[PDB]
RNA sequence: AAGGUAAGUAUCGUUCCA
């Protein structure tokens, strides 16, 4: 690396070797180069830039502090009236120094001390000491050296500017400081070396790993609050889309007994309330605290899981008188918002003139012949399938034409083996829907990610370029442009479509 | 300038214990 | 060079000033409420007490014979279908966070997440790729539909 | 690095020496989007800054004893009246006498005030604790439960932060700007790694 | 057995909340007899749960089997 | 502090749910009593967040008297009793029909000012209210107690 | 004088020496 040691501080030496591992240095220099190469590629025509070249240099040029060389070079389409060497914060260069075709930019990194953390002086000093040099090789007298102070996250640039270059560098660097995969991973490593974190407090999060410990002998309450404020919106075939608010329902499901307490949420409670989201947030908490104070002490819940993280906060205030009740948030996208889409469930709340709370039982008679630990799993599989789609789920749920279902219970009356078959069908349906949505064959999904899909775990890779933690190939990587035949071939496509709208 | 601690013997001419602590 | 002028921040000083300001506000409120609530024969007559009780008893004898909404929907107009009805739930927002309300449907949101994941796997105006992280698609909904 | 409090990364070391801080350690620069700007702490041309000594932050015993007499007289007059007026006392009345008196007034409101009424000869056993526990107790002469802590360091830390240059005047020396947190609020120190 | 070992030596939420020590928040030095003993976020207005961190029961102090045998015989 | 002691020796809630071939099992809505000063208190950590929550809600649900009551309890516990008095006197106009709010205001107001509150509560609740006895022992003179009882009479 | 050697493996050159 380029860090200098004014004394052997062995602990600091170990720390800085750990922080700048995986050749973060060379990688951070290259990352600063290429994305800064990109901004000139977009505004190359607007600056008479014929081409932008990232020449293959020594891989160890990143921390070679004695000498230096250019790495990004602009070949001009026509002569530029270059300005005098000036700093990045300057605005007085009247842009009449000389005329050049080649225009280099040099990027040097620094981990500044406390006294010597003046990045602009650093930049100008070694711009002077690298241009007035016999060992540094810069193709043209014009150019600008850009200095980056990692220890203090400072940035400066001193040297020659062509028309419009300085503000573009200003904006590009303002963006690059606030976001860059190499600098971000450096910041993360520094943070984890000092173990100084921002927010991220620790709570028991219901997840795919600790999902097993849920199945215990202590009663648990799944407070689901998604279906509180909801409006039926539909876009008619020709008329404008129209909306009509309807009633909501709080879910206080209990896996031990299945008693789904349900407070019908009348539309009249929202009597023009400006901040309706927070009213919905504490209206569920009011009813859950009422129900907790209602149940006898042995039936009081010892653990309340919550589907939506916003609800974690209100409960602790309405559970302020119950310190022994653990309120655990859920990372699990657990399908209870679809529980209200059952015909026997919605119909009661879609037509009710006044608000009241009613009790249900999502376990019809299963506990007569099956354990609750698999009754809950059957319920959650059925609800995930119903969330996937209602109609095919119903068709699966009625494998027999009879499909007896009296108003005493809810789910169709089937015995154990038909339950086997219907659960297999629902699993196949859920994996089929996931495969259709994410374009992956179901067989490749092993049982672990099958469980993740069923419970509500799925991950993506938006930060795929932040993989830097993984003849030396640390400057061999090449830049790209439409100037290349492939880039030209990309610009040649769709040229016939632009001829339909032409002006004279 | 140096980080060495200077004895405040002879540095108590204009200070009291209860001052700047109310 | 020359150092510009700017105050120094002190967490003890900030906390003590905040507490002192709160105490002054409480003092002002108490002084106001003293004015607000401070503007408020038969005291020990037992015979007149019995007489008043009698007249109170006899007095009863003498008196005996929603289309309106301005919420926003985090979806595109094209995201809806036609000839069918869709349910629209409410998005999760913290109580402390004072952002505006957002109504979404879980199914369309899940579809958007799935297609976003597919597109981001498929990839495996100044510096936009890193600006979109340092920086969604919705529509104002008024009079029961835009 | 030494006299910075513990949660700001320093060691919070108390001092009673004439420790001068050079004016090269009270300068900090921040790079706004428009451009870098620089700051000092003694922004008017004044004397060299000096670390506050503990000597000026502990009340003399004479003042403490006379104030204890006066404050307990006030409390006695404020309690015998409460007998006649028939109400219990409150923080509102005794805030003006808070943290004063050798048996600190805040001890009266202590949670275990009842059981400490049955704790007699506590100072003697505190003195003899040296023969039962291996490490000597610097506060052998008193007990924080029965007469409260007889010193305050909030003003001392306030003045240390003020003299050291504040949050930015100390964090300029640190690696805080390298971490790139938007602001120093909303942070906690992990005093122990999980591993 | 391994589950109970992990429960005994696991980071209780009150223990893990005490390790966090805030940032830029001076606090009055508790436990006069030995400073440097700050509870951090435990009972701190900086961050943490709204409800008080409930005490755990797995970490309760327990006597040995042979020592309890001595207690039985002595009584 | 106990006046006999010398130097040398919660979140109320109106709602209530009654338990118990038909799947639909509606339950009655029951209103509860009021909450007095509890011996248990101070089971709160991170006050700077809970106070913000209760602040936000006292305009989010301004017609929920136990919100104001819990705010009073929290602010009385943590050495800010005067601000609790002010906040209760502010919130009593938002839920003036609740006996619990007036009782809390009476128990959180000293001296003659307490009378000013209790002589005002009857203005909003003059029918069959326990606040009358709160006035009865809130004052001092037996003659004033007789006058208060007569006004109740 | 200090208490400031990263340990390696790769070749090429040289030189004494057996």
């Amino acid at each position: 690396t380029g860090i200098f040691m004014h004394g052997k501080i062995p602990t600091l030496k170990i720390s800085l070797i750990q922080i700048f591992r995986a050749h973060l240095w060379q990688k951070i220099h290259e990352s600063i180069v290429m994305d800064l190469c990109q901004v000139f590629d977009q505004e190359l025509d607007a600056l008479e830039i014929e081409t932008v070249q990232k020449e293959t240099i020594h891989p160890r040029k990143s921390y070679k502090m004695n000498s230096s060389c250019a790495d990004i070079l602009l070949f001009a389409s026509y002569k530029w009236n270059v300005s005098r060497p000036s700093l990045l914060a300057d605005s007085k260069d009247v842009m009449d120094s000389t005329t050049t075709q080649k225009y280099w930019i040099d990027i040097q990194l620094r981990w500044g001390d406390y006294d010597s953390h003046d990045i602009e002086r650093y930049a100008r000093a070694k711009f002077l000491d690298y241009t007035t040099d016999n060992m540094s090789i810069y193709p043209s007298p014009t150019g600008v050296l850009i200095a980056i102070d990692l220890a203090y996250n400072l940035h400066s640039a001193y040297g020659n500017w062509f028309p419009g270059s300085k503000p573009l560098i200003q904006q590009a660097m303002a963006k690059i400081m606030k976001a860059n995969p190499a600098l971000y991973v450096l910041r993360e490593r520094i943070r984890k070396g000092l173990q100084l974190y921002s927010s991220e407090p620790t709570e028991p999060y219901l997840s795919s790993q600790n999902y097993g410990e849920l199945f215990s002998n202590q009663i648990i309450w799944f407070v689901d609050d998604t279906n509180v404020y909801r409006v039926t919106i539909h876009k008619t075939f020709e008329g404008n889309l129209t909306t009509k608010p309807i009633n909501g329902a709080i879910f206080i499901f209990n896996p031990r007994t299945g008693q789904l307490f349900l407070k019908i949420i009348h539309t009249s409670v929202w009597a023009g309330q400006k901040r309706l989201g927070q009213l919905a947030k504490w209206k569920t908490a009011e009813e859950v605290a009422a129900l907790i104070r209602s149940l006898p002490v042995e039936e009081q819940p010892k653990q309340i899981i919550v589907t939506r993280k916003g609800m974690l906060d209100p409960l602790e205030v309405h559970l302020l008188d119950f310190p022994n009740i653990v309120i655990k948030g859920s990372e699990l996208q657990l399908p209870f918002q679809a529980c209200l889409k059952v015909e026997k469930f919605g119909d009661l709340i879609l037509k009710a003139t006044e608000p009241q709370m009613v009790l249900f039982n999502l376990y019809d008679d299963w506990l007569k012949t099956i354990s609750s630990y698999t009754a809950f799993s059957r319920l959650i599989l059925i609800l995930r399938a119903l969330h996937v789609n209602n109609d095919r789920a119903k068709v699966i749920l009625k494998p027999d034409k009879t499909t007896i279902t009296e108003p005493h219970h809810i789910w169709p009356t089937l015995t154990d083996e038909e339950w086997i078959k219907v659960e297999v069908q629902l699993k196949d349906l859920i994996l089929a829907d996931y495969g259709k949505k994410n374009n992956v064959n179901v067989a490749s999904l092993t049982q672990s990610e099958i469980r993740d899909i069923i419970l509500g775990m799925e991950i993506s890779a938006p930060s795929q370029q932040r993989q830097q933690i993984a003849t030396s190939n640390y400057e061999t990587q090449t830049f790209s442009s439409k100037t290349e035949w492939r880039v030209r071939a990309i610009s040649a496509a769709n040229l016939h479509l632009r001829t339909n709208h032409i002006y004279v | 300038p140096t980080g060495e601690v200077l004895s405040l013997v002879g540095k108590l001419e204009g200070t009291r214990m209860g001052d700047k602590a109310q | 060079e020359e150092p510009v002028t700017a105050d120094v921040i002190n967490p003890m000083a900030l906390r003590q000033r905040e507490e002192l300001r709160e105490k002054l506000a409480a003092a002002k409120e108490k002084r106001l409420l003293n004015q607000k609530l401070g503007k408020i024969p038969w005291l020990d007559d037992t015979a007149a007490w019995i007489e008043r009780s009698r007249q109170l008893q006899k007095e009863k004898d003498l008196a005996e014979k929603r289309d309106l909404q301005g919420l926003t929907v985090e979806h595109a107009i094209d995201s809806f279908r036609e000839g069918e009805t869709m349910i629209l739930t409410l998005k999760d927002k913290g109580v402390l966070q004072e952002e505006e309300d957002v109504l979404v449907n879980v199914n369309l949101v899940d579809k958007e997440r799935a297609e976003k994941n597919v597109e981001l796997r498929k990839k495996k105006a100044q510096q936009k790729p890193r600006s979109i992280l340092s920086k969604p698609h919705s529509f104002r909904l008024e009079q029961g539909g835009t | 690095v030494f006299y910075t409090p513990k949660e700001l990364g320093g060691l919070g070391m108390l001092s009673m020496g004439h420790v001068l801080i050079p004016q090269s350690d009270l300068r900090w620069s921040k790079q706004t989007d428009v451009g870098i700007t620089h700051f000092r702490s003694g922004m008017s041309h004044e004397e060299d800054q000096l670390i506050p000594n503990l000597y000026r932050y502990i009340q003399p015993w004479e003042s403490e004893f006379i104030d204890s007499q006066r404050v307990w007289a006030e409390y006695a007059l404020k309690r015998q009246e409460a007998i006649a007026q028939n109400r219990r006392l409150t923080l509102e009345d005794l805030e003006d006498s808070w943290d004063r008196g050798i048996p600190r007034i805040n001890t009266l409101f202590q949670k275990d005030r009842h059981t400490l009424a049955y704790d007699k000869g506590w100072r003697v056993r505190t003195d003899f604790k040296q023969y039962q526990v291996l490490k000597q107790n610097p506060f052998w002469w008193t007990h924080q439960r029965h007469d409260g802590k007889l010193w305050n360091l909030n003003n001392y830390r306030t003045d240390m932060i003020q003299a050291l240059g504040g949050v930015e005047g100390i964090l300029e020396h640190t690696l805080f700007k390298g971490t790139y947190f938007p602001t120093w609020e909303g942070l906690f120190w992990e005093k122990a790694s999980g591993f | 057995r391994y589950r109970k070992m992990k429960e005994r030596l696991g980071l209780t939420e009150i223990r893990k909340q005490a390790n966090r020590m805030s940032f830029g928040e001076i606090e009055e030095d508790a436990y006069q007899e030995d400073l440097g003993f700050s509870l951090g976020h435990l009972g701190k207005s900086g961050s943490g749960r709204v409800r008080q961190t409930q005490v755990n029961e797995a970490t309760k102090a327990r006597i040995s089997k042979t020592l309890q045998r001595t207690l039985q015989k002595q009584s | 502090v106990d006046p006999r002691q010398t130097q040398f020796g919660r979140n109320t809630l109106m709602d209530m749910r009654l338990s118990q071939q038909t799947v639909v099992d509606p339950k009655g809505y029951l209103t509860d009593l009021n909450s007095m000063i509890p011996t248990h208190g101070g089971d709160i950590n991170d006050i700077k967040k809970a106070r913000l929550l209760l602040k936000s809600v006292r305009e989010t649900n301004p017609h929920h008297p136990p919100a104001w009551i819990a705010s009073a309890r929290l602010e009385e516990v943590t050495g800010k009793l005067q601000v609790a008095r002010n906040l209760i006197m502010k919130g009593t106009e938002m839920c003036p029909k609740s006996e619990d709010v007036w009782l809390e205001a009476a128990r959180l107001q000293p001296g003659d000012t307490a009378k000013a509150v209790v002589a005002q509560a009857v203005r909003h609740l003059p029918q069959s209210v326990r606040i009358y006895i709160r006035a009865a022992e809130l004052e001092t003179d037996i003659r004033a107690k007789k006058r208060v009882l007569r006004k109740a009479l």
